[PDB]
């Protein structure tokens, strides 16, 4: 899992 | 009929034809007050105001809120208006004026079970209910369902947490069985709410979680499902710091781990950790759980997410022990308990009211002293209702009685931003946002005191925060962004005390701001085309501006998601205005959220959209939302 | 283990280890008994009296019946018998030592719920409860919910009456809505038995009855209807009347209409008769809903019927107010009110136990004196069942303790005509059946008023039928049969007192009948073959000594409906000897049940048997019970 | 509806 994401 | 005072007189003596039962619809207290000055309160309404609407908010108001006679609308605008005034004031003529003045303007208005209830003999004022389950016994369970079928006569929304409910498999004394667990209880409640919304509150270290969080999944595994009711994730922080760092998370009955729920913050770590280490739970990944959580969220939009740590260490109401849920819409953050079911107060500000063109050409301000003392009269408005209110149920009427929290908010923000020639986006929308929440806080707290001075402090301030100098903001560990002079209104404070425990929560405001023709609270656009057949009026404006609009426009930003972005003759000031909530940052979003943030008292609804949805974008959205220190990470998903 | 004090050491001592809560098996109170007299108890046993039983018998008690430890059987079946006869008659160690015996032996036993639970911590000895609807209001409904619920904590069956419910589209005050009738309640309830069997009484005249009837029909016409319930009539003679005279019956809400539950007889035809023609309700043709409940039967086997008029009219607790259905099988007619919840306490007398074949030859006779000692003893345990039995609600508790009503019943009625070789249609086992029911009401009744003597009467015999001389068969102004003086016992009555309310309801035996090998209660066999393979043993003995049974004979009696009418090698004294209840005459039936029902306190219930059913035989098998005075007219229908 | 038959 990825935590630091472009949104 | 055109006389407010008659069209009292004809509700009042309203009878039931069918049955022949009188059935007034207004109060003996209220009919007094409207005869006993009949030529003040009649001579009061401008009937001019009435046009001040939309069609659809016209419409909105005939359709659901106007009271009827034999099925055919008995009151204008102005004469339920001036109901609702005199249904909160009573007897002080004088502020139900104002009330009646300021609302009829449209500077703000109050949530819908006012509107449809003021006035009237079970004046039912209030819009939701936080309901404890009151014991982890057939007993408790069946006292809480009669209670929450009682709030659902006069319904308005229910918040219940069940944390405190034995899992799945769970031992009961003097039987060869063990608990069906949580699912097969939430059917019962389920049925009972179809009988007679419910959202459902839950801390992830609950051995039923994984069903709780399916709760309205599509793929129907028969009796395991209950679509109705909203599940609501009540998270402690060390859920995320696990799912984060990819360690472990176990699953208890509380039964077995039994206060869990009853603490917070590092006393909840290390109870925990305790029982833990005890092997009293189920021990799995992390991870594994967060995935379900995210899997259930992109299909249905649910298990909303607050964060518990968040809500309880800033937090007013911290002093009467340990708030374990929010309601329904996820702005309330009120304290409950198996004799104490919190109660929303509900009321919001209209944003756009307060834009001024002053001193010529294009420039436009925006009143803030004006905003100051329009947000002064709400607050009174609504410790009225606190007083003047039908509680259903007792638990209810000891909760608000003692405590007295108000929920303020807003409309129209997206609205102002636009008047004003902001995009949502900038530094500009930025500032304002901030002094807007700002002013109102200051203003609601400084109304608060006032009332605190004639009628003393809320039952419970003393040993408060608020108390001991400690507001929002400073929870918050900020310096305000000091507009209004902080110092001399926390110093009234701490000399008089205030008379409402917590004052602010933007809500969604719906079908109240459908009326007054706003969008729907702190939200952007979700399309610059609602509804037949409606554009965004300032939208619409500025293509006929440009002399752009046409047939061969509504079709285009009909089939096109009312988005104006990848249009040709269309400035690029504007795309920048028009932006669809799909097409600004959700980053931007949360940033703005945490902004009000250190000025909400309680919580506000933070629905989140996002244009094409992944796990790590959702995972990236949500971190981003819980390090910003946010209560209410997210209420609805809106999706695709 | 072999040493009874010894089991009881184990299960009293029993933790459960995936908890570490200590789980006793035995209530103080009788592991306190067992001590101080382990040596006369223990010795007292027969264990030779284990291979007393057969199969089938033997594996219902190891199945369900005997106390388990780690799901491994801890009790030996003298040891629940022993058990069941101190959880009985604690400390009266001569009393409990005679159950033992009695019991062991075979002449009677107790209900599955007192087999359960006599001797244990939450000792829940009685089979059925029949609950009042406690008022026409959210409120009420929720208590009464609640109620059920608690019931269904320990189980035994719940009848519930809900004549006083309002009707769909009836008004309801301060709403523009209203109600949703009956089936929505009922799914209410329905969930709650899910959660946690349910009888629903209802007079016909009820405006939601047509909807009420079809409860359990299979074609599923989604939330309208309720499958797990049991839906009874509680039927006025007014409507059989208008049925038969084909007339009109007009449908009343109860609050359109209020009252008419709460009387009976003339008082009731007035009372509706009055509200028809002020134009409360809604008139169709009585043979409309006629129609409609026997093709429900027809379909579904309910709903059940019992009338109304006769069950008031001919019960001893006519001066409590006026009764309002029976219990889930159709035996019980007892009072209940919202705070009273009446309670049956269940025991069967084993018919053949008392055949006796005396001076040589084939001649058997029935032993009277010695049925009349043993339903004397059954009597006696049925009232200390009353005062040590655990009460799951108070509602029950206040309504045995004040009118103490029991319940004795019989097994292997069938059983016993065929021992003596009498055919169930036979002049003489119509003359058994009327003699047997007077010693078992004459015993009871004597039984009773020796404990008036030692004790006092009940709580509400004064005012009361037996108090006035009047005693059933009297009710139904008859001569009693009069092998037993009742001119004597009558005198006593008025004299002394009974102890009980009532004393007569022959029950649905089911399991406890299954354990002993005896056909149930006072029914005919269903088949000379039941199950694996089993033959009627009566029947298979009479085939041996003919020495035709073969395996050429165990098909045929399979695929054959176990019968043997229509058999060559078959004399006819064995065909009219071993008739199948399908083979029976429903007349006979009838007829027969009549016969016994004078002798009956409350009622009995009455499954009756179609073989080619029309809609003609039906209206004729009801309006014949019905013309007979019976109180249950039929429990369930069985078909095809 | 007939009332009166062999059952
Ligand atoms: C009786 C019953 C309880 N329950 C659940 C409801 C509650 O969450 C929980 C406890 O029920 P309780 O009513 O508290 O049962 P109890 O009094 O015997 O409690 P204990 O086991 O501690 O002695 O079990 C079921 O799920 N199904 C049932 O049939
Ligand atoms: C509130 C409510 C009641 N009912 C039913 C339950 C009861 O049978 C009946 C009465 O409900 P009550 O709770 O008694 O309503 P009320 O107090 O307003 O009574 P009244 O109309 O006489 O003033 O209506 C519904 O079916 N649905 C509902 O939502
Ligand atoms: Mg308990
Ligand atoms: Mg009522």
């Amino acid at each position: 899992f990825t935590f630091n994401e472009d949104f | 009929t055109k006389q407010f005072s008659k069209v009292v007189e004809d509700l009042y003596r309203y009878v039931n034809a069918a049955t022949g039962k009188p059935a007034p619809m207004i109060s003996d207290d209220v009919y007094n007050i409207v005869m006993e000055n009949k030529d003040k309160l009649n001579s009061a309404i401008v009937y001019d105001r009435d046009f001040q609407y939309s069609y659809f908010g016209f419409k909105t108001l005939e359709r659901s809120y106007l009271l009827r006679i034999n099925g055919q609308v008995a009151e204008r605008p102005q004469h339920l208006i001036m109901r609702v005034a005199l249904g909160i004031h009573g007897r002080d003529i004088e502020a139900a004026l104002e009330t009646y003045n300021l609302m009829s303007l449209k500077y703000f208005t109050h949530a819908s079970p006012t509107l449809f209830n003021a006035g009237t003999p079970k004046p039912q004022m209030s819009s939701c209910f936080l309901v404890a389950m009151k014991e982890d016994s057939i007993e408790g369970i069946y006292d809480t369902l009669k209670e929450c079928a009682l709030i659902s006569k006069t319904a308005g929304g229910i918040g219940l947490h069940i944390h405190n409910i034995r899992s799945t498999g769970s031992y009961i004394a003097g039987t060869n069985g063990t608990s069906n667990g949580l699912i097969p209880m939430i059917r019962v409640f389920n049925n009972t709410a179809r009988y007679v919304a419910f959202a459902l509150y839950l801390e992830p270290w609950h051995a039923d979680i994984f069903d709780f969080i399916d709760i309205r999944k599509n793929h129907g595994k028969e009796e395991i499902r209950a679509r109705d009711l909203f599940p609501a994730l009540w998270i402690p922080d060390l859920f995320m710091k696990r799912v984060e760092e990819n360690g472990t998370w176990t699953l208890f009955s509380p039964t077995s781990a039994p206060g869990l729920s009853d603490c917070y913050g590092d006393e909840f770590e290390a109870l925990y950790t305790r029982y833990e280490k005890e092997g009293r739970g189920k021990t799995i990944k992390a991870q594994k759980l967060w995935y379900s959580i995210l899997e259930a969220q992109t299909e249905t939009g649910t298990p909303f997410v607050v964060y518990k740590d968040a809500c309880n260490r800033k937090s007013n109401q911290k002093n009467l022990g340990v708030i374990k849920s929010s309601n329904l819409c996820c702005e309330i953050v009120e304290y409950s308990a198996p004799d104490e079911t919190a109660v929303c107060n509900l009321a919001s500000v209209a944003l756009p009211a307060f834009i001024e063109t002053s001193e010529d050409g294009k420039t436009s301000t925006y009143n803030f002293k004006k905003l100051h003392e329009i947000a002064k009269v709400v607050t009174r408005n609504l410790n009225r209702v606190i007083d003047r209110n039908y509680y259903p149920v007792e638990e209810a009427r000891k909760s608000n009685m003692r405590h007295r929290p108000i929920a303020l908010g807003v409309q129209g923000l997206a609205d102002t931003f636009m008047l004003l020639r902001l995009p949502f986006d900038s530094e500009e929308a930025r500032l304002l946002n901030i002094q807007i929440f700002e002013t109102i806080y200051h203003a609601s707290m400084e109304a608060s005191c006032e009332l605190a001075q004639k009628d003393g402090p809320y039952e419970t301030f003393q040993g408060s925060p608020a108390s001991q100098g400690i507001l929002q903001f400073d929870m918050w560990d900020q310096k305000p962004y000091g507009m209004w002079d902080w110092d001399t209104l926390r110093k009234d404070i701490m000399k008089h005390g205030v008379r409402n425990s917590l004052t602010m929560a933007p809500m969604p405001t719906a079908s109240t701001s459908q009326i007054l023709g706003y969008n729907e609270c702190f939200e952007p656009v979700t399309s610059n085309m609602y509804s037949f057949q409606v554009v965004n009026p300032y939208l619409l404006r500025d293509l006929v501006d440009l002399g752009i609009w046409d047939e061969g426009m509504k079709q285009y930003l009909i089939t096109q998601n009312g988005s104006i972005q990848g249009l040709p003759n269309v400035p690029q000031e504007l795309k920048d205005l028009y932006k669809t909530v799909w097409e600004i940052s959700q980053k931007t979003i949360i940033n703005m959220a945490a902004d009000r943030s250190v000025y909400i008292d309680q919580s506000h609804s933070l629905n989140l959209f996002l244009r094409a949805p992944t796990m790590g974008k959702l995972t990236s959205m949500h971190f981003y939302g819980w390090k910003k220190g946010l209560k209410t990470g997210m209420y609805y998903l809106r999706t695709q």
